[PDB]
């Protein structure tokens, strides 16, 4: 809006947006309960 | 950790003299059968009865469920 | 009894009146469907920070910035939003300045920062920097 | 008797002699590292050929954070070692009290507690590392099944003599 | 990629059903051979 | 493809924590019926 | 029996104090439904954070059909409760009538049974949500852990009771 | 007590001696190799 003020801009040629960029960045040693869920774990265990 | 295992299983099962003709069946040699029969999914001829003695046979039997589990798993993916 | 019996072992005694072997019988169904279901993908599962601005807006460990002069700096300026208050109100008083000359000097400031420094720059300057070498930046959230 | 229980001094002795060899030397681990061929102990890295062939370099160790300071530390296998240690001390000091039953207990009980401990220490090594392993690693290796035979003798000598006084 | 409780219900409610009718027909046992022996 | 120590290494630690609770187990045990036998 | 009798009361009675409270009170889901941060219950959802602090609304529930019908209307943990007080009933009424053994069977049955439902309850409110789980559903497991026991220690006495009339 | 062993199913009976002990456990090693093998990919053969 600043800018149209006081230039004339075209209609545009290439869409965009604000994002974030980071730097890039094995399961734990309990790896053998992932097949199940958690609830599933407390239920077999009732 | 077989070794272990069965180790441990005969120690807690035999040592104690206030518990003792054996009070059971589980020596150094029964103890090695136990756990290669568990391993194997085999079953056993002989289970444990004591506290301690079925602790050890309970984490056994997790280890190795999943490890033949995962040795499985794995080996359909390599077939 | 109960517990060698899901393990899929088996013990020295096994129940021998109605109700018991009735007890013994759905919980062995029980433990074959979910062994069944636990072991059939056992060895796949053994072998497998920031996601929105908001979760930038509420830490303070990594740092977050924008060029000097362009049209994020002023969006962030202007926005009644709150959480894009709070992150202009964090970057005005930020020190050392977070504020970049360049686009190609905040990306090398965010590779060498070692994942304590995010960028905040356009979605197209951003897909392009993302797949090119070293490739060690990614783009998080929408 | 006299044979069982020579036969638990000299497993003994020998299982703590492996341990501490394991421990104390450098060929663990034959690894191309530093990228020249290198032999890797516990505790630093030696050049096994090249230009600078027998300098040493001390190990750069640094949920996993945790794994590399119990791997720097190596606690399990200094731990198995001074396990060992008192379990030998247990046999020494059964012969000056011929009477005292729980001494061969408590040397059956640390020696199979050293062999467990030298199990997670393997484990650890291992799992940090994450190429072939040295005799420095397969003495360890042997010193745990040893300190197992030897912990499974200290047990029947001390069932025969409750059963023998039981008699 | 994990399983869901959703997904294994029906063998909860067979365990729990089965249950049920355990302890059912041991209660209609022990209640017959009670009043067999009371008429006794 | 063949799935690593560092990838079972969880249950190891388990099993090895199991075993050292039984023998403490089985040695407070002893040591309770000690303590009994010599009271007695 | 003093022992376990008191200990079988305590047990009672505090199975049936969490299951109640769990029933009672609004902390069973920490979702995200409203779209800030709000506490569910079985029957209402409050707002832990935002412009609605304190104000709670009504939970909408509505095969499919016969789930959310059982999850609406609560049958099972209201049924544990029932069952518990049931049971603590007989617990307090196998004291004025030491001679009938089988009123604390009955109350062993009336917990196994509330325990039982307890995990048909959780089973249901768990496949019909489908965010973390707050203190009231750990207060219903508690109950069932505690009712579960307490069962056990009701026919362990009806068991001894039986066995001392029998010698 | 062999066929028991292959199919898995166990029998009331198992070695007491070293030696049959020693028979026992190598055929158990072949039975779990063997049926690993073989039940890793049964219903796609019985389909196709």
């Amino acid at each position: 809006l600043v800018r149209e003020e006081v230039i004339d801009f075209s209609k545009p040629f290439m869409s965009l947006g604000i994002s974030i960029m980071i730097k890039k960045p094995k399961p734990g040693v309990f790896s053998f309960l992932d097949p199940l869920a958690y609830e599933i774990w407390m239920c077999i265990v009732f | 950790a077989y070794i272990g295992v069965s180790v441990v299983l005969f120690l807690v099962s035999r040592f104690s003299p206030y518990e003792w003709d054996p009070p059971n069946e589980f020596g150094i040699f029964n103890s090695l059968w136990f756990s290669l029969g568990a391993f194997m999914q085999q079953g056993c001829d002989i289970s444990p009865r004591s506290l301690s003695g079925r602790i050890v046979g309970g984490v056994w039997w997790f280890f190795t469920l999943i490890i033949i589990s995962s040795y499985t798993a794995n080996l359909a993916a390599f077939l | 009894f109960s517990l060698g019996a899901f393990m899929q072992q088996g013990c020295d005694i096994s129940p021998r009146s109605l109700s018991g072997r009735i007890v013994g019988g759905v919980w062995w169904f029980f433990t074959l469907i979910i062994i069944s279901s636990y072991t059939a993908n056992l060895a796949a599962f053994l072998t497998v920070p920031i996601e929105s601005a908001e979760d930038l807006a509420k830490q303070t460990e990594i740092a977050y910035g924008t060029l000097d002069s362009g049209s994020t700096k002023e969006f962030f300026r202007r926005s009644k939003i709150a959480v894009y208050e709070k992150m202009w109100s964090y970057m005005k008083s930020a020190e050392p300045s977070v504020f970049t000359k360049t686009t190609a000097d905040g990306v090398a400031r965010v590779r060498k920062s070692k994942g304590k420094f995010a960028f905040l720059l356009e979605s197209t300057m951003n897909e392009y920097i993302e797949q090119r070498k070293p490739c060690d930046t990614m783009k998080v959230g929408g | 008797r006299g044979v069982q229980m020579l036969l638990t001094t000299v497993g003994a002795f020998a299982a703590f002699s492996l341990m501490t060899i394991a421990v104390g030397t450098d060929y663990w681990l034959y690894s191309r590292g530093v990228e020249v061929m290198t032999h890797s102990g516990l505790w630093r890295t030696c050049c096994l050929e090249g230009n600078f062939k027998g300098l040493c370099k001390q190990i750069d160790h640094f949920a996993e954070y945790f794994l590399r300071a119990v791997r720097a530390s190596s606690i399990f296998p200094i731990l198995s070692v001074i396990l060992l240690f008192m379990g030998g001390l247990c046999i020494a000091a059964s012969e000056f009290y011929k009477t005292r039953h729980n001494i061969i207990l408590s040397a059956g009980i640390f020696f199979v507690s050293a062999g467990l401990s030298n199990i997670i220490g393997i484990i650890v090594y291992i799992s940090a590392n994450a190429y072939s392993y040295g005799w420095s690693f397969y003495f360890g290796a042997l010193s745990f099944i040893i300190a197992e035979m030897v912990g499974v003798l200290a047990v029947h000598m001390f069932i025969d003599r409750h059963k023998q006084l039981r008699a | 990629s994990a399983l869901s409780l959703s997904n294994v219900a029906g063998v909860f409610y067979i365990l729990v059903g089965g249950l049920g009718l355990a302890m059912m027909v041991a209660l209609i046992e022990f209640c017959y051979k009670s009043r067999a022996e009371s008429k006794r």
